[PDB]
């Protein structure tokens, strides 16, 4: 299945508009949902991981059908041991400075 | 769990799967035959209407006559905080009550406050990924840990294995730390990746819970 996303740098991204990839009713972690970000990042404006630890913030929001969100902090090293349906997933909003 | 070892059928009766339609997501521990206790990051995002509550489970890869299996009636929330990842408990209220019996048991519960020191032994478990790569497990595993106190945080409960890659991993929020028999952990999340070495596991302090949880479940 296909679950757009943004990505927004310095406050002045947010041009783009496109979608990633998913398998429908799969159960993925975060650092499987940290990897297709950091992947997006990459291919969509050459953000790499160096990058991303030499920037002020990084942060991804994902949006989830039962309306409620979450904000992941990309320099963390942070991650909640669960998993998730990627159906469940509607939108995926990126941040970096 | 990462580095752990099967379970012998049905050693943990009170350790229940949470599961959506692509199978376990999340554990979860038996408190009274009608309440399983769970991190509350494991369903915030979830449509709780669709979550099966799976007792008495060993081997999730077959078909088990000895499976109770219950839907969420209601959740019970105590202030969770799911930036700092803070009061990360829920409580569930099944639709029915379990029939209790050999694979289908209830956990006992520490003292409000009680809190463990520093090197006390537990047990971790749970059906999380094998390894930072490959799978959830098939069969319960189990994981002999250690409490420790140096980088952890007072309002959690971590736990290390010295000298060696183990710990619990993804699909293992929600599941049990029992220590002297009484389940003082719920797993809530790591740090660097599943079983670093270096930065302990943290769990949800159970103890410091108890006169919410009771109050709850009566
Ligand atoms: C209590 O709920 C269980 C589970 O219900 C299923 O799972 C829920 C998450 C939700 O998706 C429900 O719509 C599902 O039906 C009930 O177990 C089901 O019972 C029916 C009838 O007995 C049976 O046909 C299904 O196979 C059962 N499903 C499972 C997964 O076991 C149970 O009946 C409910 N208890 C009462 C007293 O109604
Ligand atoms: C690994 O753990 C098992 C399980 O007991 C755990 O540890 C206790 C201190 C307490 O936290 C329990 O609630 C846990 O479930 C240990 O098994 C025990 O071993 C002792 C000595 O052999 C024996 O007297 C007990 O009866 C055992 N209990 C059970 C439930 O089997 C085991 O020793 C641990 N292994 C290592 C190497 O530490």
């Amino acid at each position: 299945v296909q679950v757009p996303y943004t990505i927004t740098v310095n406050g002045t991204s947010q041009n783009i508009l496109s979608n990633l990839t998913f398998n429908k009713n799969q159960n993925i972690s975060y650092k499987d949902l940290e990897g297709k970000v950091k992947s997006v990042l990459e291919s969509n404006r050459g953000i790499t991981d160096v990058d991303l630890r030499l920037s002020k913030q990084a942060k991804y929001t994902v949006n989830f059908k039962n309306g409620t969100k979450k904000v992941i902090d990309l320099k963390s090293g942070i991650y909640t041991a669960n998993l998730i349906n990627s159906s469940d997933i509607k939108s995926i909003n990126i941040n970096v400075d | 769990i990462v580095g752990g070892r099967r379970a012998r059928p049905h050693a943990w009766p009170f350790m229940v799967s949470l599961q959506l339609r692509g199978g376990h997501f999340c554990g979860a521990t038996l408190i009274a035959p009608n309440f399983v206790m769970s991190a509350a990051h494991c369903v915030a995002n979830v449509n709780v209407r669709a979550v099966r509550v799976v007792l008495g489970a060993h081997n999730l890869s077959r078909r088990e006559p000895t499976r109770q299996v219950f839907a969420v009636q209601r959740i019970f929330e105590n202030g969770y905080d799911p930036v700092n990842l803070l009061n990360d408990i829920v409580i569930l209220q099944l639709n029915g009550s379990a029939t209790i019996n050999a694979n289908v048991q209830v956990a006992q519960l520490p003292a409000q406050g009680r809190r463990l020191g520093n090197g006390v032994q537990c047990l971790a478990m749970g059906w999380g990924l094998l390894g930072r790569n490959r799978g959830i497990a098939s069969v319960l595993q189990e994981l002999n840990v250690t409490v420790v106190t140096s980088l952890c945080r007072r309002s959690n409960v971590c736990t290390l294995v010295r000298g060696r890659q183990a710990g619990v991993c993804f699909g293992d929020s929600g599941s049990p730390l029992v220590c002297n028999g009484l389940i003082h952990g719920i797993a809530s999340f790591v740090r660097g990746g599943c079983a670093s070495g270096l930065y302990p596991d943290a769990f949800a302090p159970v103890a410091q819970f108890v006169n919410w949880i009771d109050s709850i479940i009566q």
